[PDB]
C-alpha cells in the first residue's frame, strides 16, 4: 500500500539526517578536542 | 460543484484561500485563487506577503505564476509594497532573483538611506565599548540630516509618512557586541497618501541635545520641543533597533503567530495580553525591529533598583492596597498567562531575565525568539514571580491558571490558523528552528486535540508544576 | 622527525570544483573522476622546505556543501592560508568567489593569506573563465592567483609551495 | 586512476565515449568526456549525432551541458552540420527550442529550398492518379531552376558541392497514395570545401527530356549531354526521395544499425551483403532518402517480366554455367543471408516483394522499416527463392546457412555497439517500435548470448525452416 | 516522470546512503 | 509459446534453468523449472547446490517452494547429499532452519566424527608453538582410531568410501597462530555405493610412525605399509586441512569460479592451467580444504634452500637444455597466466609468496582467497619470475602473453556462466568481498565486452607492465 | 526531488490509474 | 531489501501500464464499431 511505502520512506531519511546530525556533534566534539585522531594515513 | 461552492461562499477567507493554494495540486484550483486574491482587502493579505512570496520561490512554478499578477498589481500601487517584496524575495534565497530585479526596475534614496544605516552599524565592531560606540553612531547619525527630508520611510509605521529629521543626540546603541544593534529616535510628517504628495522642505534648524532616562511621553516633548518642524500637528515621533548582522527571519515567523494568537484571543473573550513588535527583513543577514517604549529589561531593573521586584512594584505604583498597583498586578497576571503558553506552544528556549522586558504598566514581554521549535532553558515561573502573584494561594495566582486554560482552549479551536503559518515557512528554509524532521508533528502534537477539558486543566497544572521545578 | 613550523590551511570554494582531488594529488598523488562527497571536514598533511626551515602543512578539506556551513566556519579560526577555489569549465563558480571571501571576513583571521584557484586547467575546449579577467579580479582584491589540473597534476604542487612559502615569510615579525 | 587509466588509452572510442557519457552519473565523467570529444575525427562522431542530440535534449541539464560547447564548435566550421542539428533537434521534440534558434541564428536558400520541395509534394494530394501526379511535379520543379545555382545542397551527398540544375522532366512520382513520395535527380558541382567558395555561375540552357526504364549509367549520359553544365569534369549527378508526409525516424535508427552491422561484419570476417541507404529528417512529418540505383521490386519485376524470379536471373544474367550468373547467385545469397540476420534481430515486420529490392548484380534490398521490434509478416524464405540458390541440396543454399551462423557468431562479440544505438534513441521516444516496456530486454534475449556455436547452429536450422513453412 | 529517471533518482539515494554509512564506519573504527 | 520452445530443446541446461529461476518472476516458470530440475544429472545440479540453498533462504517464498522437492528428492537417495545441505543451510543463515532440522530428521557418526575433529582444533589455542600443537593433536588424534571404522566419510573425497584409519604420527599443525589449521592423512576403502554396502570390519593393528619431508607417493608406500588396511586393492589415502575457526564461504565462491574458468579453458582450446581445490563448509566459523600434493610454499621453498627459484628450478628438474626443464617452465608459464587472470577478474589481494605454492611439475597455485573483488597487495610478476620465464625476450615469455590474451577472449564469450556464480551467492549475503554497492558491475567491466582483440592486447600489456612496477 | 514531491507524484499516478479501472468497469457494465 | 522493494515496485507499474493499454486497445475497437454504448446518460 503507497501510504505504507511512502511512510517507509519518510521514516528512512529522518533516520539518515538525525544519524548525519548525531555524527556531526560527535565530530565537533573531537574536532575541538583531539583532532589528531582525525589524520588520513 | 460542491468545492466551487464553498470558495464563492462568505466562508472564504485569505487563509482558506492560502490553505487551497497550498495543498490543492489541481493548476485549475490554483489559478482560480490566484484571479480571487485580487477580490480581498489589501491589509488582510500584506499579513501573509511572506507566505505567498515563500510558495513563489520554493515551489512549483504553477504555483509561483498564479500567484504573481496579483502581487504585480499591489507593487504598481504602494513602493512600500514593492520594497517589502524586494527585501523579502532577495531574503528568502541564498527562481526568486529575476522577478526581484523587475521590482527594482526610483527606490534609490531608500535603498541607499538603508544601505548607510546598515553600514553605520557594522563599523561599530571596532570599537570594544558601549559608549565608544554609542559616540561614533551619535556623529555619524547627524551625517544622515545632511540628506533629509527625501522620498524615504519606515516600513515599520504604522502610517504613511515622510521622515524629515533624525535626533541623532538621543540615539543609543545596546550592548557591547561585536555585531551590536543600536536604537534611533526618527521624525515624520504624516501623509495621507504617500505615492502621490510632497517630499515636504527643509528647514535648517538650530538642552533638547542631552539624553537621560525618562518615560516616552517626556521624551516626545524634550525632542518635539528642540525640533525645526515640532510645531506641526503633521509631526510625529517613530522608533527603531537596527540589527546590521542578525538574521531575523525566525523572528518574523514568531511575530506572525504572536500576532495570529493576539487575533484568536480577541476573538475567543480571553484577556490574556502580549505584545507581537514589528519586524523588517532587510537581508538574510539583516534587518530592523520596533521596540517597546516605556520598557526594560528585568535583569536591568534589578541592577540599578537593588530591589525584589515585588519592592520594585511597589515602589512604582504604590502600596497592594491602591488602584495603580492592583491593575499592574493583572496585567502581569494576563502577560504571564500569554507568554507561558506562546513558550510552551512554539518551545522557546534561552529564557532568562535579559530576554524579559516589563513595561509601565506592569505587562512582561519576552524577546529573543533565536532557539524555538526544533532548534538545538524553556519558560520558568520563579517564586519572585509568584510573589508578585500574590502567592500560590493568591485568587490572581488561581485566575493565572484560569487563563492559561481559557487561551488553550481558545488556540485548540483555531489551530489549523496557526500551524499554517509555520508550516509554510518551513518549505525551502534552511533556518536552524526547522532542523528537525518532524517540527510540524512536533508542533500539533502540542495542541493535544484529542483533549477533554478536565485533560487539559491536567495538562495546565502539569505545565505550572515544571515551571517552578527549574 | 623534526619541524620547525606546523601551517594549518583551508580549503574552500563551491561544491564539485575538485578540492578534495586536489588534496589527494598534492598528498599521495592520487586522482579520481568518481567522487565521495566531503561531509563537513577532512584531514591531510605533508610537509616542505622553504628557505632552509621543514615546514609541515595542516590541510583541511572543508566541503562545499552548505548543509555543513555551520561547523566548517568552525574551522577557518586561526588557519593561515586558504585555497579559493573556482571550476575553469563552469563560470557560476567564478560567480560566487565574492561570497567565499566575505566568509572569510566574518569567520576567520581577518590578516589571513589566500590564493585564488582556477582549477581543471585540462578542459581547455569547455573554459568558462578567462584566465586574464580572473587574474585581473585577483589582485584587485589582493589575492595570488595560479591555475591547476589536479587530474594531469599540472601546477598543484606549485599552488601549495607558493602559499606555504607566501605565509612562512608574513609570520616572521 | 584506474578509470582515467582507460580513458586515456588508445581503447578510447566514440562508442565507449558514448556509453560512459550516457550510464556514468558522475558529474566530472560527463565533463570529461564533454571535453574529449573535441579530440575525436569528425567522421567518427558525425555517425552518432542523433544520440549526442537525444541525450541534449532529454536527459539531465548535466548531459546536455557536457555535450553543447562540441557541438556549438562543430556547428561554426560547418552549415551542413548547423543544418543537420537545427532539422534533428526540431524532429526529436513534439531545451531542445532554445538552442535550435541559437543555431538558425544565412541559411534560408537552403531552408527555402527545402521548405518549397516539401510545398510541392503536399500539393500533389489532389491529383488521384500516378500520372496526373507526375505531370504537375514535372511542371512545378522547373520553376525551381529559376533560382539556381545557389548557396544550396543536397545533405544526403557523400561530397561537398553546390547544386547547379534540376532535370525536372526526368522526375516521376511512385505512387497513388495522399501524401506520396516522389524521386527526382540532382544535378551539381563538386567542392574540396562548401564554406568557403563559389556559388558558381548560371549557364541559361537550351530528347534529354524523354524519359523512360534504362539503367542508371545510360540514364547519366542522357541528362549529362542534354545539360549546360554536363561538359565539367566538376559535375556530377545524384538522386532523393521526397517524403512529404511521412516520418523516417525509424528510417534513421534503422540505417544507423544496418551500417553498424555492415561494420561489424567487415571487421569480422564475413561476407555478407546489405546496403543501408542514407536517411535525412526533416521534421518529424517529413524527410529524404537516397534510393538504391539499378534496383526495382520484386513484385513488379514479376509483373513486367511476366517470368519466375530464376527465369529473370538466366534471362538478365545467362545461363547457371555463365560466370554473371554464378556471381549474382552469390550476392543473392550473401545479400538473402544479411537481410534474414537483420530482420531476425530487429524484427522487421510486413515483409512482402513490394519491400524488397532487387539490383543489377542480384543483391536483394530490404526496405519499408514501419514495423520494428515492439511495433505492433515477419521474413521468408518462398521455394521460389530456394530455387535462385540451387535448392535444398544446393552447396551455396548449405552456403546460406553457413554464412548465417559465421554472421550471427560475428553479431554477438559486437552486441554492445548495436544495442547502444537502440537504447539512447529509446529515451524520450514516443514511436511505435518503442511501444513496449521490454524493448531492449527482448533485443537482447535475441543475442542469446548464453549459446554455444552448436547452439546457435541449431537456432539457425529451426529459424529457416520457420521461415519456409509461411 | 520516466521510469528511467524514477530508477536513476532510486540509485542516487541509496549510493549516498551506503556511502554515509560507509564514511561513518570509518569514522568509529578510528574512534575505536 | 517460443519460450516454451527453447526449455524443451538441447540449449536447456542447468545453467539457463538457474539464470531463468533467478530473474523470471512468473510464478509459473519457477515451478516449470522447479519440475524440470528432476530431468537433469545429478552432477551437473550438483555444482550448483549453494546457489540452489542460497536462492531457498533468501528469496521468495514462491522460490524456494519451487525447488525443494527436487532438494527433498536427492536428500533421500544420498546421505552425503543430505550432509551438505544440512551444512550448508545452517552457514548461509546467520527460513533455512526448519528444513535443516528436516533433513537431520541416523548421521550421528558422522556429525559427531566432525564435532571432535572441530573441538580438537579449538583445544590447541593454549599451545603458543608449532611443535607443542602438533604433539597434542598426534596423541589426541590416536583416540579417534578407536572409534573406526563406521558409518562416516570425507565429503571432499572422489568416490564413495568408508574411513577406516588415521595415521595420526603423520599429521601435523601449519602455524603458531590462535586458531590454527591442521593437516592430515585419511585411510578409506572404496564404494561402489555408500548407502548399501557394509561399514567394514575392524582390524586391531599393530617406523611408518617416523615423519619426515618427503614426496607424495613415497608418503602413501610408508603410511600403506604400516597399516593394517594397506594390503587391500580397496584402499586409498586421502588428506584435508581442518579450519576450525576460519570461515570458508569466500573460498568456496572462489572455487565455482575456479571451476568454471577452467571448463571455459578446456571448452576453448586454450591450455592455461590452475587448480580448484575443494573446500567443505561446516558452519560460518568453520571448514575444510583438500590441499594440492606434492607443493609447497614459495617462500619456504627460498628458505630452506636459500637459493634463487631459477636456481632451485635447475636443481630439481635440470639444466635448462634438459626436457624435465622445459616440461616445469611451461607449466611455470601456463599456471602463471591462468593464475594472473583470476587474481585480475576476482581482483584478488594480498599477494606474496606465503599465498602462493610450487608443485612438483612446476605449476604455481594460489591459496589464501580472504581479500577479493570489493573487500578493503594485487597480482605480482617478480623479475625473479620473469627469469624462470627466460627474460622479458623469452619466447615462452611472449607465449605468456599469448595465453593471456586468448583465455581472456575465451571468457568474455563465457562471461555470464561466471557472473552467475557470483551474482547469486551475493543474495543475502553479509560478507566483505559484497561490501560494495558495484561489485557486479565492476566485475562485468573486468571483462570489456566492447573490446576488439587489438584492444584486448593493449589491455593485456598494460597488465602486465603493471605487474612489474610493484 | 524531495520525498514529499516524489510520494505526491505517485498518489497522483494511482488516483488516475483507480479513476481508469472504474472508467472502464462503467464501460463494461454497459456492455454487460 | 531496497532492491526487492524496488523491483516489486517496478513491477506493478509494467502490470498496471500493460492493463492500461490492453484497455484502450479494446476501447478503440468500440470507438470505430459501435461508439453509442458509450454515451453518457
Ligand atoms: N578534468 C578535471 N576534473 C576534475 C579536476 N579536479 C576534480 N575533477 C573532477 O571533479 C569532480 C568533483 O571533484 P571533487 O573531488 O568532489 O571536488 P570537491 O570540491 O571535493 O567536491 P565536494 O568534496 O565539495 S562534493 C570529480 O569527478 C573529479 O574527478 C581537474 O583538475 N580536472
Ligand atoms: C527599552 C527597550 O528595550 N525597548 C525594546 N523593545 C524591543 C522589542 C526590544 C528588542 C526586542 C527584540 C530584540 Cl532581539 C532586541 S535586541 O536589540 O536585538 N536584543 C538582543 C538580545 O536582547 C530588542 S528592545
Ligand atoms: C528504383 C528504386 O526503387 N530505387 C529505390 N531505392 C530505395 C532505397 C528506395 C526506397 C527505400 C525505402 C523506402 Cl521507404 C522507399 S518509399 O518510396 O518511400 N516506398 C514506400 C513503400 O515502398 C523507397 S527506392
Ligand atoms: C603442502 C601444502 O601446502 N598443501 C596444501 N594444499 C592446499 C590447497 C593448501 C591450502 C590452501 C588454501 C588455504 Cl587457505 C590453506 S591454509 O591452511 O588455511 N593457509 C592459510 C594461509 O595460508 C592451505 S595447502
Amino acid at each position: 500500500s503507497r501510504d505504507e511505502l511512502m511512510e517507509a520512506i519518510q521514516k528512512q531519511e529522518e533516520i539518515n539526517f538525525r544519524l548525519q546530525d548525531y555524527i556531526d556533534r560527535i565530530i565537533v566534539a573531537i574536532m575541538e578536542t583531539n583532532p589528531s585522531i582525525l589524520e588520513v594515513k | 460543484s460542491w468545492l466551487l461552492r464553498l470558495f464563492e461562499s462568505k466562508l472564504f477567507d485569505i487563509s482558506m484561500a492560502i490553505s487551497y493554494l497550498y495543498n490543492s495540486k489541481e493548476p485549475g484550483v490554483q489559478a482560480y485563487i490566484g484571479n480571487r486574491l485580487f477580490c480581498f482587502r489589501n491589509e488582510d493579505v500584506d499579513f501573509y506577503l511572506p507566505q505567498l512570496l515563500n510558495m513563489y520561490i520554493h515551489m512549483d512554478e504553477d504555483v509561483g505564476d498564479a500567484i504573481k499578477p496579483y502581487i504585480v498589481h499591489r507593487c504598481r500601487q504602494s513602493i512600500n509594497f514593492s520594497l517589502q517584496c524586494a527585501l523579502l524575495l532577495g531574503a528568502y534565497s541564498s527562481r526568486g532573483t529575476k522577478l526581484r530585479k523587475l521590482i527594482l526596475s526610483r527606490l534609490a534614496p531608500e535603498r541607499e538611506f538603508i544601505k548607510s544605516l546598515m553600514a553605520i552599524g557594522k563599523r561599530l565592531a571596532t570599537l570594544p565599548t558601549k559608549e565608544q560606540k554609542t559616540q561614533r553612531l551619535i556623529s555619524e547619525l547627524s551625517l544622515l540630516n545632511h540628506k533629509l527630508p527625501a522620498r524615504v520611510w519606515l516600513p515599520t509605521a504604522g502610517f504613511d509618512h515622510h521622515v524629515v529629521r533624525v535626533p541623532h543626540t538621543q540615539a543609543v546603541v545596546l550592548n557591547s557586541k561585536d555585531k551590536a544593534p543600536y536604537l534611533i529616535y526618527v521624525e515624520v510628517l504624516e501623509c495621507e497618501n504617500f505615492d502621490t504628495t510632497s517630499v515636504p522642505a527643509r528647514i535648517p534648524e538650530n538642552p533638547s541635545a542631552v539624553a537621560l532616562k525618562e518615560p516616552w511621553q517626556e521624551k516626545v516633548r524634550r525632542i518635539r520641543e528642540g525640533s525645526p518642524y515640532g510645531h506641526l500637528p503633521n509631526w510625529r515621533l517613530l522608533s527603531v533597533i537596527v540589527k546590521c548582522g542578525d538574521d531575523l527571519r525566525q523572528e518574523l515567523l514568531a511575530f506572525q503567530v504572536l500576532k495570529q494568537l493576539q487575533s484568536i484571543w480577541e476573538q475567543e473573550r480571553v484577556p490574556l495580553w502580549i505584545k507581537p513588535y514589528k519586524i523588517l527583513v532587510i537581508s538574510a543577514d539583516s534587518g530592523m525591529i520596533e521596540p517597546v517604549v516605556n520598557a526594560v529589561s528585568i535583569h536591568q531593573v534589578k541592577k540599578q533598583s537593588q530591589l525584589s521586584l515585588l519592592d520594585y512594584f511597589l515602589q512604582e505604583h504604590g502600596s497592594y492596597t491602591t488602584e495603580a498597583f492592583l491593575s499592574a498586578q493583572r496585567n502581569f497576571v494576563q502577560s504571564c498567562a500569554g507568554y507561558c503558553l506562546v513558550c510552551y506552544l512554539l518551545q522557546v528556549k534561552d529564557r532568562h531575565n535579559g530576554n524579559i522586558l516589563l513595561d509601565a504598566e506592569g505587562h512582561i514581554i519576552h524577546i529573543d525568539f533565536g532557539f524555538i521549535l526544533s532548534s538545538s532553558s524553556a519558560f520558568k515561573l520563579t517564586t519572585e514571580f509568584v510573589d508578585v502573584m500574590g502567592g500560590l494561594d493568591g485568587d490572581m495566582f488561581n485566575y493565572y491558571k484560569m487563563l492559561m486554560l481559557q487561551g488553550l482552549i481558545a488556540a485548540r479551536k483555531h489551530m489549523d490558523k496557526v500551524v499554517q503559518i509555520v508550516e509554510i515557512m518551513q518549505q525551502g528554509s534552511q533556518l536552524p528552528c526547522f532542523h528537525g524532521s518532524s517540527t510540524i508533528r512536533n508542533l500539533k502534537e502540542r495542541f493535544h486535540m484529542s483533549m477533554t477539558e478536565e485533560q487539559l486543566q491536567l495538562l495546565v497544572e502539569q505545565m505550572v508544576d515544571g515551571s517552578m521545578r527549574s | 622527525d623534526e619541524y620547525d613550523y606546523l601551517f594549518k590551511v583551508v580549503l574552500i570554494g563551491d561544491s564539485g570544483v575538485g578540492k578534495s582531488n586536489l588534496l589527494s594529488r598534492f598528498t599521495r598523488n592520487e586522482f579520481n573522476l568518481e567522487s565521495k562527497s566531503t561531509i563537513g571536514v577532512e584531514f591531510a598533511t605533508r610537509s616542505i622546505q622553504v628557505d632552509g626551515k621543514t615546514i609541515k602543512a595542516q590541510i583541511w578539506d572543508t566541503a562545499g556543501l552548505e548543509r555543513y556551513r555551520a561547523i566548517t566556519s568552525a574551522y577557518y579560526r586561526g588557519a593561515v592560508g586558504a585555497l579559493l577555489v573556482y571550476d575553469i569549465a563552469k563560470h557560476l563558480t567564478y560567480e560566487n568567489v565574492e561570497r567565499w571571501l566575505k566568509e572569510l571576513r566574518d569567520h576567520a583571521d581577518s590578516n589571513i593569506v589566500i590564493m585564488l584557484v582556477g582549477n581543471k586547467s585540462d578542459l581547455r575546449h569547455l573554459r568558462a573563465v578567462p584566465t586574464d579577467e580572473a587574474r585581473a579580479f585577483a589582485e584587485k582584491n589582493g589575492l595570488s592567483f595560479i591555475e591547476t589540473s589536479a587530474l594531469d597534476s599540472t601546477n598543484v604542487e606549485a599552488a601549495f609551495q607558493t602559499i606555504l612559502t607566501e605565509i612562512y615569510r608574513i609570520v616572521s615579525q
